[PDB]
């Protein structure tokens, strides 16, 4: 079964409200390079063979940038497909449309067009498939989380979440955000069947990378008021099972607002997303070449640096 | 005579040009004058001219160029043992050799200017066209660095080097001959020209070079040397006394061991202190 993914190149939320008027969120230059480029590179590096790109807001620019990019070349192993429509208003409509077109067949990945990560999903996907073959239509989704510290700059309050998972076999029993809230509530349903390996996790970074199944889209068609992924998970947890996968030696993060933007930028320049760095030039472009020097100082061609100026830290 | 006058004329149209290249040009030009058709007459007349030229100019480079010309004539003699077409073929080969030796300086600069980094401090002893060309090519490569030149008390040539460097918009600085150890810690690398390369790898340079090399060895400072191929001489001084007195004459030159040299930048390529011995063995000069 060839690995296939779905790329939502439009985030139906407007936090970059000034900047997103003239130019989409997913083409904002992070390190002289768009975010959709990061996401496509991650998908191509993790083993994805086919992607379905959905765009509603300023789709013409998105498509003509992808069409100049290296992933649409006949020499690319990740064949991309652009599906454009002006009706889409949220992720639920996109998944409904996928179910209507019957594009996906097997375990597919659900990622946003502004996700920067170097995580390999072979392990989590393998775990997912084995679990699905012991429970044929149980185990329907797998959310990838990066274990971090609650002090880290990358953990913004708008995306901050708290989970109540099983420690014996990773399984989500409770999932909720912590945006503007000081004391958390966990229902008693969690302690119902086994009651011994239960644990609360607050050290997790939501990478917004989810290993979904066609049945997920099926349920999205079933429940009409699923507008996002979070609501899908809550409505399935009030009631199929959803699991997780935690990573500790890989990087992954989604640019949701400006504060998240300045956090991934700093991480990428400081080589935290290796191999994805400006020195590598992972886009195969000629106007994005650079040279990595001491103190993580990146210099391109024709920099024309004047006498007296001092580059002291990680600059590009 | 004409040998003295021709040598001084070639030295005077362009001051820049070194003495050994001018001597080789004079020798080849006097080769056109030769009327004798016996090989020892050509050999002795030319050898007389090279010794007289060396007497006029007490430098290791002139002697090196003369030795190289005689070895090249000896090879062109092992051609056929003819001296009938030998003089002709020899003249053509000599013209080719002169044009090839002309580009030596540019080749050395283009090959050595890459070892200089932006923001680094360079330490030079005395004025030299080769180090000047290297520095001019480095600043031509959009690089910025600082240079420290020794005043060279025997003859105030370090000030001339500093003037020629400051003219290229580089922050040059002149230090005292006795201050080579005070500014050794504030230098990232050392690049100097060599008047003559000895058989083992050492160099015969201005009197104030061996002590600088010693300080560089005492502080693990890269000591680079730039010299052409016509400066290779078959000498093997064991100490400061084994050097011939005709080259020293308050001596004007000293010998530096190869153990204190890091690399060598010559027209034949970037070499180590031991590869020059292999080259000299291959020539059998």
């Amino acid at each position: 079964p060839p690995l296939q993914a779905v790329l939502v190149a439009d985030s139906f939320d407007r936090r970059f409200f000034p900047i997103s008027k003239d130019q989409p969120r997913v083409l904002l230059p992070l390190a002289n390079v768009a975010l959709i480029d990061y996401t496509l590179e991650f998908l191509t590096a993790t083993g994805v063979q086919e992607t379905f790109v959905f765009c509603c807001w300023k789709a013409a620019q998105i498509k003509e940038h992808l069409l100049k990019s290296k992933w649409c070349r006949p020499t690319s192993l990740n064949v991309v497909r652009i599906i454009t429509s002006e009706l889409y208003r949220s992720l639920g409509d996109v998944l409904r449309d996928v179910d209507a077109k019957a594009l996906v067949r097997s375990d597919f990945l659900l990622v946003y067009g502004d996700v920067i990560s170097n995580i390999n999903i072979t392990r989590a996907l393998e775990e997912h498939r084995l679990r699905r073959k012991l429970e044929k239509n149980v185990s329907v989704m797998t959310m990838i989380f990066k274990e971090s510290s609650p002090s880290h700059p990358t953990r913004c309050h708008e995306d901050n979440v708290v989970v109540a998972v099983d420690s014996t076999t990773n399984r989500v029993l409770h999932f909720q955000k912590t945006q503007g809230l000081r004391r958390f509530a966990f229902p008693l349903s969690l302690f119902q069947g086994s009651s011994d390996g239960v644990e609360v996790r607050y050290d997790l970074l939501d990478c917004h990378i989810s290993i979904c199944s066609p049945q997920v889209a099926q349920l999205f068609t079933d429940n009409f008021d699923y507008q996002t992924r979070d609501d899908f998970v809550r409505g399935l947890l009030v009631n199929n099972q959803i699991h997780m996968h935690v990573t500790a030696k890989e990087y992954g993060a989604r640019v949701s607002n400006l504060h998240m933007y300045s956090a991934v930028c700093a991480d990428v320049i400081r080589r935290w997303v290796y191999p994805l760095t400006p020195e590598a030039n992972f886009t195969d472009s000629t106007t994005q070449s650079c040279t990595h020097s001491r103190h993580n100082i990146y210099r391109g061609p024709e920099v024309s640096l004047g006498h007296g100026s001092i580059l002291e830290e990680n600059v590009l | 005579k004409e040998l003295i006058e021709y040598f001084k004329s070639q030295m005077k149209e362009d001051p820049d040009m070194a003495s050994a290249v001018a001597a080789i040009r004079t020798l080849l030009e006097f080769l056109k004058r030769d009327k004798g058709e016996t090989i020892q007459g050509l050999r002795a007349n030319l050898t007389s001219a090279i010794e007289t030229l060396c007497g006029v100019d007490s430098s290791v480079a002139v002697s090196s160029g003369g030795e190289l010309f005689l070895r090249f004539i000896s090879l062109a003699s092992l051609e056929y043992s003819d001296y009938s077409k030998c003089k002709k073929i020899m003249i053509e080969r000599g013209e080719l050799f002169l044009r090839r030796i002309s580009l030596s300086r540019n080749k050395i600069a283009d090959l050595c200017h890459t070892f200089i980094k932006d923001g680094a401090t360079i330490l030079t002893h005395a004025y030299s066209r080769v180090v000047l060309r290297v520095l001019e090519a480095a600043v031509a490569a959009k690089k910025r660095f600082s240079v420290y030149v020794t005043e060279s008390q025997p003859d105030l040539s370090g000030k001339k080097m500093a003037k020629a460097l400051c003219h290229l918009n580089v922050p040059v600085t002149v230090v005292l001959d006795a201050a080579v150890g005070y500014i050794m810690e504030k230098a990232d690398l050392v690049i100097v020209g060599a008047e003559g390369v000895v058989e083992n790898g050492g160099i015969i340079n201005k009197i104030g070079t061996n002590q600088m090399a010693v300080c560089a060895k005492a502080q693990n400072k890269p000591f680079y040397v730039v010299a052409e191929s016509f400066k290779f001489v078959r000498l093997f001084p064991l100490n400061q006394q084994d050097v011939p007195d005709k080259f020293k004459y308050h001596p004007w030159v000293d010998y530096t061991a190869p153990s204190l040299i890091t690399l060598l930048f010559t027209d034949l390529g970037v070499l180590t202190p031991s590869a020059v011995s292999d080259e000299l063995i291959k020539l059998y000069l």
